[PDB]
RNA sequence: UUAAGAGUUAAACCUAGCCAACGAUCCAUAAUCGAUAAUGAAAGUUAGAACGAUCACGUUGACUCUGAAAUAUAGUCAAUAUCUAUAAGAUACAGCAGUGAGGAAUAUUGGACAAUGAUCGAAAGAUUGAUCCAGUUACUUAUUAGGAUGAUAUAUAUAUAUAUAUAAAUUGAUUAAAAAUAAAAUCCAUAAAUAAUUAAAAUAAUGAUAUUAAUUACCAUAUAUUUAUAUGGAUAUAUAUAUAUUUUAAUAGUCCUGACUAAUAUUUGUGCCAGCAGUCGCGGUAACACAAAGAGGGCGAGCGUUAAUCA
RNA sequence: UAAGAA
């Protein structure tokens, strides 16, 4: 699949996703902060090229249902910024990204 | 400290912060740290292994677990490759004075750093330091004493037993080509002259060249044997009677026997692969003196923390240390 | 010293390592209690000079921190400085030499010079 | 999964095969011994690719995985060697096309692990002396002359600094002839600093990322507003990201006491205010904790603070 | 009555109220807190030893005097327990040392008032187990606790890939099975010692610490700005003076290697025994777990373990 | 600036 990234380095905004038994709450993070979460959704985010990630897992901690939740997490629970000013018909600003130019 | 023990294992194969010759051959032989088949936790395991025998090996690891900064320092250019933030994992240790001397090539290692600062050799802007763990700030200048920095640079001294042995065989071998180049002349200028062709202008001998006459092998003269068992323990007779076309009036190695290094003064062997010209340091050789320019720091596509391993290694050393290892 | 009110010298630092609050106390609280106010500081160890600064002829500096307006209202109102106190606060131009004793009672090399 | 592996050589060698049972050796110094090779009755290997230092401004950094750990050479033709089942050293029997067209930014590449580890540029003594020139004679300021050679400002007064105590060393024949070999041979080894390349001269609009800004923020407007820099430097309630490079290139009342003839020491009484001033009551006691606080002296002696 | 309100205490008269399931009353337990310590991402939780703040007590109880303020470490009476002086006596170490006991467990019957304070005195000064120092104790935290080089030993024979042979070569093993650059040897240091000085804590003078720290490796001076060469006192020598000018190192335990959990180079003994174990569990002849050898992984002047706190 | 494991 196509995994929406920010910056190509972690997800948009933070994600309060059940999947089954799952509950899988995580949170981007600035540049230079690490993979700190699951092990499971840490070799996730190394294959999918998310860099910085913090996040906790609730209710069933299952390695097979964490791995498979925390997919539609990232793909079905994420909107771009594009998608979200297209849709509101406005703009989005990055403040950070207008900062340094 | 930690006492140092086996530092330089080939099985172990652990890189260094040293321009030893055991080191050179591990961080030759090394290849990548591997990653593969290999749990979280075995992971962060094998990347504090490796990067902690590098980086700070003498600090205990209680000691650099305290001075570890989850803090990571990086600059943004307002005026693209990614920014590797996370091998600033050790850019605290970057400030220490036996670090900056290691980063200035002011020592042989980390350890003979630590060594030239507790023994009085070392100063930073003015005064005299005589401990490792100082930290520099930005602009501090320090300098170590110009023959402390010779030695660590250049090769070995020579005892006198091994340089008369050395001098023996040197006579033998230059007793031979006189013999060689005096019964037959031609075969020799001939192989000289093919071994210049042969041989690169890279070397100082063919731009001096470039710079048949039986008279040549007249010139040419024997060496006396010399047989050390009489000749020891004498050095001003050695220094007599040796006198070759190269080395003159000296016994191997030991032109002025009382510097602290091989006398004419040679870099140390295999030295090439780690000069490394630090990017936050500004270093007079002549001196022997530097400036700490800043703190490392990480841009674009660098990080001016020297280390022999990659981003993946020091994230997961990183976050070894961001939990003690839990 | 006399008086309820005193300004004197607490003891804060390791051992072998004095420094000083030069404070306004109570006469009947511990030297080290908290007092009536901490008025300033007295590192009693000169500041090292080097020899070749020894041979440029700078003298070793002794560091006081002190609150002037607070510490001539404290005078004022009757507090009574200890006998440390008064030297320090003489050569600070404080107090006058009318608080100098019989055994502290002299060329003058330097004279007393206010910066800003 | 995780077991012990010996730091075997990641590239082939020749093992051991039997060997006399008073041989007692390992496959590790056998590779070693081949990446050595043979060590002259004076402790040298002269064959090996690394043992002497280059002359021609190119660092000679290890290429295991470039050379396939073939590290052998004769010392002057240079031509590459290989290791022959009969124990000489001889041409390999086929040429190596990765030796050859090595790209420009691996040759300042000092471990082959870390692509983001290059080698800084030496600045021969004939800039460093324009620079001292500039600065100290001309005056003139150094951010022209960072802008002028392309040179952090920090590198510039370092050099200044470096060039003032240079000459002190001149003026007092104290640089000795081992120092100038040694610092010559060093100069020879590095790639020279390059004012005129564009990819040489050091960026020169780097400030430091401060915590602030780290934290990403997003702001919704209206489709059409003009949003930049100054906008976006209100929003997070700081200065914007060019005052902060133009500041980078970029009172208290004092007593000093009487002092009389026979006294050791001077007293300089500093004006402060009550509330602000001395050393408060129950203050945290670190020195039995693992971060108590350790100074240095004037005088260099660690202290504890 | 008190300086002073109030069933605060005493007296009189009234009214019938007051508290309580959002927990009264009663019982038990406990000194309390912080800009202090621990822990955690944080909210918080824990401690209340140290630093500081407040309270209470000075063997137990009540009362009284004085005093601005005391149920005072005072006085009276009583209780408890000891000493003698045997009395309308003294003492009560929760002041400092120290002892016995209890306990798993917590130190000197130390030095000085030199510093900062406190008391007395007009001062000179006196006193200070406050305090400052030292002692004991890895109880805690630091810093040091050595760098570079180093796989052989013999022979024979302006160049340089030196090449021949003879010895040997510890434990394990027969090659990806190592121990091991580890040893030893080599070079160069510094600590300690040895001598010279020697500040600072404090000055008008006084230094317990104190065989002080620091500096110099013969001593000064005379210029340069730490490195220099000179002038002069040392210095034995040989024969005033060419010369050199103390000596000098290296000392780690403890746990663990089936998984959780880092530890692949394999072996030996035992045989559901002996034992191991935080959890799963291991041991019945082929034990990666027991007891060991080899190798290995941690942490390191500590390591483990138990008790606890936080997560 | 929130990770789990048997
Ligand atoms: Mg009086
Ligand atoms: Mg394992
Ligand atoms: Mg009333
Ligand atoms: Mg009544
Ligand atoms: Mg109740
Ligand atoms: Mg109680
Ligand atoms: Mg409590
Ligand atoms: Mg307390
Ligand atoms: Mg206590
Ligand atoms: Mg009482
Ligand atoms: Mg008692
Ligand atoms: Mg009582
Ligand atoms: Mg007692
Ligand atoms: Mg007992
Ligand atoms: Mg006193
Ligand atoms: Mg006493
Ligand atoms: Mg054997
Ligand atoms: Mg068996
Ligand atoms: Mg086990
Ligand atoms: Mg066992
Ligand atoms: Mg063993
Ligand atoms: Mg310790």
């Amino acid at each position: 699949k196509e995994i929406p990234r920010y910056e190509n380095r972690t997800i948009y905004g933070d994600i309060d996703f059940r999947y089954h038994g799952v509950k899988l709450h995580l949170r981007s993070a600035k540049p230079g902060f690490g993979l700190r979460v699951n092990h499971v959704i840490f070799e996730i985010c190394e294959c999918a090229g998310i860099k910085d990630l913090s996040g906790k897992v609730y209710k069933s901690r299952n390695d097979m249902n964490i791995a498979k939740g925390t997919i539609e997490a990232f793909t079905k629970a994420q909107k771009t910024l594009d998608e979200v000013a297209l849709g509101r018909g406005k703009k989005l600003v990055d403040v950070r990204k207008v900062y340094y130019s | 400290p930690r006492k140092a023990n086996l530092l330089k294992s080939l099985a172990r194969g652990r890189v260094r912060t040293s321009f030893n010759k055991y080191n050179l051959f591990n961080l030759y032989k090394k290849g990548g740290v591997d990653l593969k088949s290999k749990s979280l936790y075995q992971q962060k395991w094998t990347a504090k292994q490796e990067t902690r025998a590098y980086h700070g090996e003498h600090l205990t690891e209680k000691r650099w677990q305290t001075v570890f900064k989850p803090k990571l320092d990086s600059v943004a250019q307002l005026d693209i490759k990614e920014t590797p933030f996370l091998l600033q994992t050790f850019a605290v240790l970057e400030k220490r004075l036996d670090f900056a001397l290691f980063r200035a090539m002011f020592a042989s290692s980390v350890r003979q750093a630590r060594q030239f600062i507790l023994h009085g050799n070392v100063r930073v802007n003015g005064v005299k330091i005589k401990h490792p763990s100082y930290t520099l700030k930005p602009g501090d200048m320090f300098s170590v004493k110009p023959d402390k920095v010779l030695e660590a640079l250049g090769a070995k001294k020579p005892s006198f037993q091994e340089a008369l042995k050395i001098d023996k065989t040197q006579i033998v071998l230059w007793n031979k080509y006189v013999k060689e180049a005096k019964t037959e002349p031609k075969e020799v200028w001939e192989k000289k002259l093919e071994n210049f062709e042969k041989m690169s202008d890279s070397n100082p001998k063919k731009l001096q060249f470039q710079e048949f006459d039986p008279k040549w092998a007249k010139n040419l003269k024997y060496h006396d044997p010399i047989k050390l068992s009489e000749l020891e323990g004498d050095e001003p007779k050695a220094r007599k009677l040796i006198n070759l076309p190269w080395q003159k009036n000296y016994v191997y190695g030991r032109q002025d026997p009382k510097k602290p290094f091989f006398t004419p003064w040679k870099p140390r062997p295999f030295l090439s692969p780690f000069a490394i010209l630090p990017h936050h340091l500004e270093i007079s050789f002549k001196t022997c003196h530097a400036v700490y320019l800043r703190d490392p720091v990480a841009r674009p596509g660098q990080s001016e923390v020297i280390s022999p391993f990659d981003v993946p290694v020091h994230e997961r050393a990183y976050m070894y240390y961001l939990r003690n290892g839990k | 010293t006399c008086g309820l009110v005193r300004i004197r010298l607490a003891r804060f630092g390791r051992k072998n390592s004095p420094v000083y609050n030069i404070v306004v106390a109570n006469s009947r609280k511990a030297r080290d209690a908290k007092p009536i106010e901490v008025l300033g500081t007295y590192v009693p160890v000169p500041s090292p000079v080097t020899k070749r600064e020894l041979k440029r002829g700078v003298v070793p500096i002794k560091d006081v921190k002190l609150d002037f307006d607070r510490t001539k209202y404290w005078i004022g109102v009757g507090a009574q400085p200890s006998e440390t106190v008064t030297k320090l606060l003489r050569k600070a131009g404080i107090l006058n030499d009318a608080w100098a004793t019989s055994k502290n009672s002299r060329k003058v090399v330097f004279e007393r010079m206010e910066t800003l | 999964f995780s077991r012990r592996r010996i730091a075997y050589p990641f590239y082939p060698f020749k093992k051991l095969g039997r060997q006399h049972p008073k041989k007692h050796d390992t496959n590790l110094k056998t590779a070693m011994r081949q990446f050595l090779g043979p060590k002259n009755y004076k402790g040298e290997y002269v064959m090996n690719k690394y043992f002497t230092v280059p002359t021609n401004h190119v660092p000679n950094y290890i290429k295991p995985d470039l050379e396939r750990g073939q590290s052998l050479e004769h010392p002057v033709t240079k031509k590459p060697l290989q290791l022959r089942y009969d124990g000489t050293l001889g041409p390999p029997p086929v040429e190596n096309k990765r030796l050859q067209n090595i790209f420009k930014d691996r040759l300042l590449q000092p471990f082959p692990s870390n692509p983001h580890c290059k080698t800084n540029y030496v600045l021969s003594p004939q800039l460093k002396q324009s620079i001292f020139e500039e600065i100290t004679v001309e005056g003139l300021s150094a951010q022209q002359v960072s802008q002028k050679y392309g040179l952090k400002i920090p590198r510039v007064e370092a050099i200044v600094k470096l060039v003032s105590v240079e000459n002190s060393w001149n003026r007092r024949n104290r640089v000795s002839s081992d120092l100038k070999t040694m610092d010559e041979t060093l100069y020879r080894m590095f790639p020279v600093f390059d004012s005129d390349a564009s990819f040489k001269r050091e960026n020169l609009s780097e400030i430091p990322v401060p915590q602030k800004t780290l934290a990403s923020r997003f702001l919704t407007i209206a489709e059409s507003e003009p949003f930049g820099p100054v906008d976006a430097a209100h929003v997070l309630e700081l200065e914007p990201a060019v005052e902060t490079l133009r500041n980078l290139s970029t009172n208290t009342k004092v007593i000093y006491g009487e002092l009389v003839e026979g006294e050791r020491s001077q007293y300089k009484f500093t004006n402060a205010k009550v509330g602000k001033v001395g050393y408060r009551y129950g203050s945290g006691n670190r020195d039995n904790k693992k971060d108590r606080r350790i100074g240095f002296n004037k005088l260099g002696q660690m202290v504890y603070i």
